[PDB]
This record gives C-alpha cells, structure tokens and sequence, in this order.
C-alpha cells in the first residue's frame, strides 16, 4: 500500500501570508495527488487534482506543484475563510489513501477576552442544580488561564474549559468554563466571581454577580 | 446542482448491523463510481471501498475486506452500506463521495454520517437557560447563551430564532463525562434588540428525536 | 519391398529452430509476462524454473527421445508400446482439430491489423470513424478529460467493435453471424500455411528461418525503442520487484507449473514427429536443454518488451501499471500496446513489425502444430495415405477451416477463451498425463533408458530417471487435479460467462478422448483368450 505522510500537523500563517503544505509520498507518484479542504463542519472539498490542475469552481488563490514523491499546495493570499484542514491522496495505486491533515491556523494580533458570568436559571434550580457559567469571548491566542472564586477561594473542582475552533471571520478563539454545583451548596454562597488571566494585560479580567436576584 | 444526500445520525450496540444511504443527484448516477470514505474523530481520511452503479461492480480496500458491503439501487439511484460486528472503532463519520474513473479525484461528498456505536441509552437533553443577570451592566452589546445537559450520543443541534439572525453566535463543544454529554452556546446581540424583540434558543436532539425550545428572559 | 524409409533433415539447424519455432509463439509474449507480474515479481523467476527443471524440461527430453528413437507418427508409435493406447494418438488428433478452431483465427486478427496498418494515419488513432461511438475520447484533443464509467478509447473501439465486431453479438448464446473479412485472413492464413508443410519437412525447415528469426529481431527493435521511451522503469519496477509473501501460496507454485507445461508443449506428439525426422546417434540433451533454455529467456527479455512500453503508458497515464494491464488476454497487445504505439514517432512502422511479429509468431507454432497430426496420419495409415502429402495436408487445413468458421464470428472471442480454457487445455494435460504414466509405468523406465543408451551411447543420469519415474506424472496430476477441483470464472469484456459454460467445456473436452476408452474395449472385445492375455498382448509390444 501507499504512505502519504504529512509532517506538519499544523502550521500558523497569517493573513495575507503565502502559505504552503509539503505531502510525502512513499514511492513516486509522477502526478498523481489531489488535495482537499475540509472546514470545520462541513465534508471534504476538493481544490486541486493531478498535482497542478485546479477543479471547477476553485478560486485562482489556491494552486499546486509537484511532480515525484514531494508536492506542495500553495495559498497566495490567505483569508479568514480559508480556516480548514487540508488533505492530500494519492490516485494511482489500490487502495487510495490520504494525508495525516495539516490543520491551518491563522496568526494575528492579540485580542481582549469579553469575559461574561451568568446566574443558574429558575428552571435548572426546579430540577435540584445549579451551574455558574462563565463566557470568553473574542481573543487570541488560544493559550488562557480561567480561575474561578466561589466566595474569594479559588474554586478547582466542578470546573470544565471548552475551546472553540478558531473563527472563520476575524480569526478570534472563544471558550466556555462550566462550574457545575448543587442547589444546597448554590443556597449557601452569595457573590459568585470568575476571572481570567491572558496575555494582553497583566491584570486579569474579573466578573461577578450577586445570588440575591441580581 | 450536484448533491448527495445521506441518511441521518444512528445510535447502535455493538455487535449489530447498519446500513446507511446516500441519494444522489445533479448527475448523471450511472456514469460514475460511488465510494464510501469513513473519518475517524480527529483522524484522516480513510477510503473503503467503490461500486460500480451498472452492474454492482464492487471494490473494497483490505482493511475493510468482510467488514463493509456496498449496493446500490438504479431505480432510485442510491447507495448503500452495511456494517456487521460493530465496534468502537467503528464509531466514526462516514461519507459517500463521487468518483470518475481516471483521474480518481473525489469531486463532490455527501454531508456525512455520525455512527455511534455503544450500548449506552438514549439520553433526552436537559434544556437549561443561561439568561443575564439585572444587576449587569448593559452595554453596547450583551451575550445571551442557552445551556444543555445530560444527553447521549453526540447528537444535538442548537439554533436562535429559525436561523435568524447569527452572525455573532459562538457554540462550545461537547464535554463528554459519565456516559452522558454537555455543551452550551452563546449569542452576541446589540442592546437594542434585547429584550425588545423574540429571541428563542431552540435545541434539535435527533437521537431521541426530542425539540425543545426555551425563550431567555432578564 | 515396396517402400523401404523414411525421409530426414536438411540441416541440424533447421530442425534445431523448428521446434523452437513451433515452442515460441503468443503465449511466451504475453502471458508470461503478466502471469510473472501478478505472481510475485521477479520472485516468480524461482518456482518457474523448479517447474521446469522438474516437470517442464523431463516431459520435454522424455517425448524429444522417443520419436528419434522409434521414428513413428503419434499413433503407430503406440502399436510398438503399448497397443491399447493407440487411442492416444487419436485423441490428441480431435483435440488439433479443436485448437486449429481458434489458435489460428487470432493470427487473423493481427493480419486484419497488419493489412490495416499500411494507411499514413492509423485507424485506432483517431475517433472519427464509421465503428466509433460517441464514447469515443483519444489523445491530441482537449485537455482536462476526465475518464467515464461508459467511455472508451479509439483502440478499444476499433479491436471491439471493428475487427472483432463483438457488439454486435450479446454472448454465447447469440453470436452470429460470420465476419468475411477474418474470413479472408483466415483463409490467407490456412494458404501461407498450405505451402509451408504440403512438401513435407523439407519446406518446413526452410519457412521455419524466417517465423523463427524475425520475432527476436522486431523484439529487439521495439526494445530499444521502449527503452527509449520516458517512464518506462515504472514496468521493470512492477516487473522485477519480488513479493516473496507469494510463494507462501499453493496457487502461484500450480500457476508456474502449467505455464512452464504449456510453454514447453510436450505431450503432443509435434516434438515426437520432429523428432523422428533425425540421425538416430544425433544427440538429444543438448537440443532439448538448449531449445528450452531458448523457450523461457524468449519469455524473459518478451518481459521487458511489454513492460517498457506499459511503463511508458503508465507514464503518460498515472501510474500503477496494474491498471493499465488489468485485462489478461489479447487485449493487452490489440488495444494497450497498440494504443502505445500509435502515440509513438514512425508509428507505422513499429506497428507493421510488431503485427507482423505476432503473425510469425504464430505460425511456426502453426505449422508444427499440424505437422504432428499429418505425420501421425501418414504413419499409422501408410501408403494408403501418402500418395500424395498436398492432398491430405489441404484436406486438414479445409476442414479447420470450416472448424474456424464459428470462431470467425461475431461473438468469436467468447468461443476462443471457452475453448482455450475450458475444453483443449485440460485435455492436453490429461493425455500428457496418460503418456507420461504410460511411458514410465508400462513400457518401462529402465528399457528406456537402454534405449538413450542405445542412441546417445550412454545410459541418462539418475536425477532424470528419478524424474521420469515420479517427479513428472506428479507434475502433471497436480495441475489436472487443481484445475478440476476449482475450475476459474471466466470473463471478457465486461461479459461474464454463463454457469453452464463448464458444462460446455467439459462437454467439448470429453468428447475428445472418447477414443481411447473404446478403443481399450475395442481390442479387449477383439483379442481371444483370457483378459490377462489379452492384456498382455496389450502390454508387450509389437
Ligand atoms: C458436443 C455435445 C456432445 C455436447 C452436448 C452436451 C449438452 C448437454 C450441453 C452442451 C451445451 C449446453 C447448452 C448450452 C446452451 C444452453 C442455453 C441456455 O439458455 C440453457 C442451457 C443450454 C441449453 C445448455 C444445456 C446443456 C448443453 C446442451
Ligand atoms: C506449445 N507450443 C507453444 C505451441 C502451441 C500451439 C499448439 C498447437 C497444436 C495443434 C495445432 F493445430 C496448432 C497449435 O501446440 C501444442 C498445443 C497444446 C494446447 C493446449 N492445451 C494449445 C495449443 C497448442
Ligand atoms: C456510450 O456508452 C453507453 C454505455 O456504455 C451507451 O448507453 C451510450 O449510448 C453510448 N453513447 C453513444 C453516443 O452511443
Ligand atoms: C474539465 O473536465 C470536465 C469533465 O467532466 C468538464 O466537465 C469540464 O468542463 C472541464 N473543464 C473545463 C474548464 O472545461
Ligand atoms: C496458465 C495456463 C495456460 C494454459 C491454459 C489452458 C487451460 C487449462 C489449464 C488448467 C490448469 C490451470
Ligand atoms: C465428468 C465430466 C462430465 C462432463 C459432462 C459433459
Ligand atoms: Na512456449
Ligand atoms: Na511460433
């Protein structure tokens, strides 16, 4: 069978960049690789067949080279819509396989995290429970420290951060910290506090919200 | 026009059987090989197998010899796959996509197949909503969300007032923790739509075919 | 007396290039290839010569000894062995008659092509014909095309639906009618055969220098010609590289077994009529060792020939000559390589030698194929028969004719791989099998080798006798036995052949040896006394 080994896994570009993706073949191919993009969400769409040519309906930005065992997709001028995984397949030999995938990720300026804390609804204490939530939204890089702070004590446990994909529209990561309590415990404490320390400032964003009907 | 429709989501123990669809058209169906490519969860791309619409003429990949079997229907021009002896490997995303014989490009995909296999029971989602508090301070824009608890599998989906507007909602992943999931989503709204106007967050679990719908309120 | 002996050589080289003339032919070209290719590679090359050194080359020295040590036809030679066998001698007489049907007509093809290969711009290059579809796509037109479930390219349109003309039948069942113009081949054929065996052995080791000669040189040509040609070390690659995980299966050992078997085409009684026109002290290991040594390197560089020049079109394609050379059969040569040529400088030349070289491939392999069967004829009835040898040779050639007429239909190549695989083959492996058992078993091993010793002077070493004695009729029962218990599912051009199909085959194939059975009745009804007399006047010579 055939290897197509895709070395990068990821690989940060900016935009406006010139951005370019190396596929590894096992033998030689001649012509023979096809490459695809997959959005986050959506099937596999193919750009690129036989090293070079490009299929209908595919901008003029995307382009392709190659001719052996090394090939390369080229994108001139990234934007915030070419945020996919790209594939290569070779279409010579049974049975067809593919690359590794090279996630692209793109590189900009920094950005401040809107941090957002919400109060258990009356709906969730009907059921017995109650989960403070605690929104970031818009920032950048990926890389964030959440802490949480119940009433001034650092609270750890019954904590979940959820990354989002980056954005396909101004390129800006977001998450999601859940702290998960009980209803008894949710009557015991007041003032809940979530706060979140990024690298665009040194001090860290802090909300807080009263239990005693906001 | 060249769309292949697929068939939904499936939720089943393993050790059974499945069978997916895929109904084609924009196309001439008896010009073109039919292949099933299967996608793992954070994995690549990984080709089955082709048939030949004509005749049936299959072609399957040695890794999927005895574990896939391809049909296909001219009279309705759809195909088909079957899984036996499932497993959690199996628990994948599965495409067809369309193929010329040379060069062997797939040109155009189906929307995809989410399989799940596991003996888990269908879990109905807890709808829980995530309105902000009356002592915040209203800005120019304030972020409403919606909450959803305990369900199973990774089946749900989460839409604001039919579609209408979202060109600033943010949807968080799902966690998935003691058999059961958790996700929550989050819409940026200017102040001077809210709480003027309708604004209804809907979550869809196709699993259990249950629609519940909950309208934020300050 | 009457008449005393026989006639002889002209000339050691003659013969010497006779009966690798008739050994070299088609299926040394083509199915060699493949069959090495698809069978480990390059680690083919070591179960193919074990089951040549084992069981090709002994059935081969075995059969070359007895027609120069007897000089008998296919028939009366048994009357001085073994009597009751004399249906033998027969038998293989009907299955000729079979294999004349059909080894011929495909001859005619490639003269339709040779005949159609004299225009400036060759038929199957261009799709603007009277035979062409609008499936019809070839090169030197737009750029971009992509290759549909239904489209065909103008080679396979013109061998599909030009010369062969197989659209117009739906199978077996409806095959007819007759195409006149592979009429017209077939007849200049069975006449370039006429005149090259009517004289007896005397033109036919003097046609035999030009069918035997021109076929190394033109593979030479093209050699060097795909050679030449870019991305041509994708099919040596494909050639040469050894998939050792393949002799692990039982199935590769019985596929090089019967190629070697069919290459070397002992069994037949041609290598015993050869063999019988020669000095009685002329030697025998040396002209069998060497002819076969012939027969397989033949095969060997033919190799190379073919794969330079589908590695080129692989090439030109995009890789994986697999699919390139997917269909086994004629096709590989009439549409693939053909294809290949025409895209190809000079491509009327390379096409005319190359046609040509087909045809004079299977010619000499024609001639001998008949010359067994005459002399077999000639012998067992002589002077009765030989007042004149034109007139019974063109009795035989008329009668394969009429033989050849429902292989010249429309559905013909149908009936080609039907009788090529089902009926003729293993029938010649079953009566090989009966003369290398009976040979060895009956006649004895031991007399016969006092017979080598007789002609060569000495008596043959003990690695051929242990050959002769149990290596050789193994080699063919695991053949017959392997083809009987699971015979293969045959299919061409997108036509898969009915399940009664065997039943055809095998129908076609029994029919053919029914002589000697009765014939075994026949003096076992005619000769007095008790059975064991009877058998034993059976088993003793006469
Ligand atoms: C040469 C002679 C002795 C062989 C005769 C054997 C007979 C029994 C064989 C030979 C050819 C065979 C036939 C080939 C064609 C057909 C047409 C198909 O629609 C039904 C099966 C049928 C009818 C087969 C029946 C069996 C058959 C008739
Ligand atoms: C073996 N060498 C390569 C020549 C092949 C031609 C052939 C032959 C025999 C009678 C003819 F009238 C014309 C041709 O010689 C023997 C033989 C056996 C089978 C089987 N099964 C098929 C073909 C033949
Ligand atoms: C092309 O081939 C298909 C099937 O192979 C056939 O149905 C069609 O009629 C052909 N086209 C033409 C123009 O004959
Ligand atoms: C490329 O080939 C396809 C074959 O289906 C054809 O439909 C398409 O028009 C071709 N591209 C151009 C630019 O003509
Ligand atoms: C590869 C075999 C070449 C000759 C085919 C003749 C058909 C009979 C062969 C039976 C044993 C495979
Ligand atoms: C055993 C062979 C039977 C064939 C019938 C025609
Ligand atoms: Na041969
Ligand atoms: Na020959």
């Amino acid at each position: 069978d055939i290897v197509m080994t895709q070395s990068h896994k990821f690989m940060s570009t900016s935009v406006g960049d010139r951005v370019s993706i190396t596929c590894k073949a096992s033998q030689d191919v001649s012509t023979a690789v096809a490459w695809y993009q997959q959005k986050p969400g959506q099937s596999p769409k193919l750009l690129i067949y036989s090293a070079s040519y490009r299929y209908t309906g595919v901008p003029d930005r995307f382009t392709g080279s190659g001719s052996g065992t090394d090939f390369t997709f080229t994108i001139s001028s990234v934007q915030a819509e070419d945020l996919a995984v790209y594939y290569c397949q070779q279409h010579y030999s049974i049975p067809r396989t593919f690359g590794g995938g090279t996630k692209l990720e793109i590189k900009r300026a920094d950005a401040a995290p809107t941090v957002s804390i919400f109060p258990p609804s009356s709906e969730q204490l009907t059921s017995g429970g109650a989960s403070v939530v605690c929104f970031l939204n818009n920032f950048y890089p990926k890389d964030i420290n959440v802490k949480w702070k119940i009433d001034g004590s650092e609270r750890q446990n019954g904590v979940l951060n959820s990354w989002t994909d980056q954005d396909s529209k101004d390129s800006t990561y977001s998450m999601s910290s859940t702290l998960t309590l009980t209803k008894d415990e949710y009557e015991r404490h007041n003032s809940y506090t979530c706060e979140a320390t990024h690298k665009t400032s040194t001090s860290p964003i802090v909300k807080s919200f009263n239990r005693n009907e906001c | 026009e060249v769309q292949l429709q697929q068939s939904g989501p499936e939720l089943v123990k393993p050790g059974a059987s499945v069978k997916i669809s895929c109904k084609a058209s924009g196309y001439t169906f008896t010009d073109y090989y039919m292949n099933w490519v299967k996608q793992s969860h954070g994995k690549s791309l990984e080709w089955i197998g082709n048939i030949n619409p004509n005749n049936g003429g299959t072609s399957y990949n040695q890794k999927f010899k005895g574990k896939a079997t391809l049909t296909v229907d001219k009279s309705s021009t759809t195909a088909y796959m079957e899984l036996r002896s499932l497993t959690s490997e199996d628990s994948a995303v599965y495409y067809c996509t369309r193929s010329p014989v040379r060069p062997y490009y797939f040109d155009y995909w189906g929307q995809g197949t989410t399989l799940t296999v596991s003996s888990a029971k269908t879990t109905p989602p807890s709808v829980y909503p995530l309105a902000p508090g009356c002592g915040d301070t209203t800005g120019s824009s304030v972020t409403l969300g919606c909450l959803v608890k305990g369900y199973f599998p990774e089946s749900v989906t989460v839409t604001w007032n039919s579609g209408s507007l979202s060109s600033s909602v943010h949807t968080f992943p799902a966690l998935l923790q003691s058999g059961l999931y958790t996700m929550s989503s989050s819409v940026t709204v200017p102040s001077s739509t809210w709480p003027s106007q309708t604004v209804t967050c809907s979550v869809a679990h196709p699993a259990s075919s249950t629609t519940v719908d909950k309208k934020l309120e300050p | 007396g009457s008449q005393g002996e026989r006639e002889t050589w002209g000339k050691k080289v003659d013969f010497l290039l006779s009966v690798i003339g008739y050994a070299v032919d088609l299926g040394n070209v083509w199915r060699f290839p493949y069959i090495c290719a698809q069978n480990g590679g390059g680690a083919f090359l070591l179960p193919y010569t074990i089951m040549a050194i084992f069981g090709g080359i002994p059935l081969f020295y075995m059969e070359l000894a007895l027609g120069q040590y007897h000089r008998n036809g296919c028939i009366s030679i048994w009357r001085k062995i073994c009597p009751i066998f004399k249906g033998i001698g027969y038998a293989i007489c009907i299955i000729a008659f079979y294999i004349a049907s059909y080894y011929n007509t495909i001859m005619a093809w490639a003269l339709y092509y040779l005949i159609s290969s004299f225009t400036d711009q060759l038929p199957w290059t261009s799709c603007k014909n009277s035979w062409n579809t609008g499936n019809c796509t070839n090169y030197f037109s737009e750029d971009n095309i992509t290759w549909t479930l239904h489209s065909t390219s103008p080679a396979e349109e013109f061998y599909t639906r030009h010369v062969l003309q197989i659209h117009r039948s739906k199978g077996l069942q409806d095959l007819g009618g007759i195409s006149w113009q592979l009429a017209l081949c077939i007849m200049l054929i069975f006449t370039v055969i006429y005149f090259s065996i009517w004289k007896g052995v005397k033109t036919s080791g003097k046609v035999v220098w030009v069918t035997a000669t021109f076929p190394y040189i033109a593979l030479s040509v093209l050699l060097v010609r795909g050679a030449t040609l870019p991305g041509a070390w994708r099919g040596v690659l494909f050639y040469l590289k050894p998939n050792w995980q393949k002799l692990l299966e039982t199935g590769v050992w019985i596929d090089a077994a019967a190629q070697i078997f069919f290459s070397l085409g002992p069994g037949f009684g041609v290598l015993l009529a050869f063999a019988s026109y020669n000095k009685f002290n002329n030697n025998c290991y040396q002209d069998a060792l060497v002819t076969s040594v012939v027969n397989c390197m033949t095969s060997f560089v033919s190799g190379f020939v073919i794969f330079t020049v589908l590695g080129y079109m692989a090439e030109m394609r995009n890789e994986d000559v697999s699919e390139v050379a997917k269909d086994a059969g004629p096709s590989l040569l009439f549409i693939t390589y053909a294809e290949a040529i025409a895209n190809m400088p000079a491509s009327t030349f390379f096409a005319i030698i190359f046609f040509l070289m087909l045809i004079t491939l299977g010619l000499d392999s024609s001639f001998a194929g008949l010359e067994g069967v005459i002399t077999a004829v000639l012998d067992e009835f002589p002077h009765v028969w030989a007042k004149r040898r034109e007139r019974f040779v063109l009795a035989v050639v008329i009668t394969c004719f009429f033989g050849s007429l429902v292989t010249l239909t429309f559905g013909g190549a149908y009936v080609v791989k039907l009788l090529e695989e089902y009926a003729t083959g293993p029938a010649v492996l079953t009566v090989a099998l009966i003369e290398a058992v009976a040979v060895s078993w009956f006649y004895g091993i031991t007399q016969f080798c006092r017979d080598v010793k007789e002609m060569l002077g000495f008596s043959p070493g003990w690695f051929w006798r242990i050959c002769w004695v149990a290596i050789s009729p193994l080699f063919l029962l695991f053949i017959i036995a392997s083809f009987l218990m699971s015979p293969p599912q045959l299919r061409l051009f997108q036509y898969n052949y009915p399940y009664w199909s065997i039943i055809l085959g095998y129908a076609i194939g029994t029919s053919s040896f029914i002589c000697i059975p009765t014939y075994i009745a026949y003096r076992l009804i005619i000769t007095p006394g008790t059975f064991k007399e009877r058998i034993i006047k059976s088993i003793t010579p006469e």
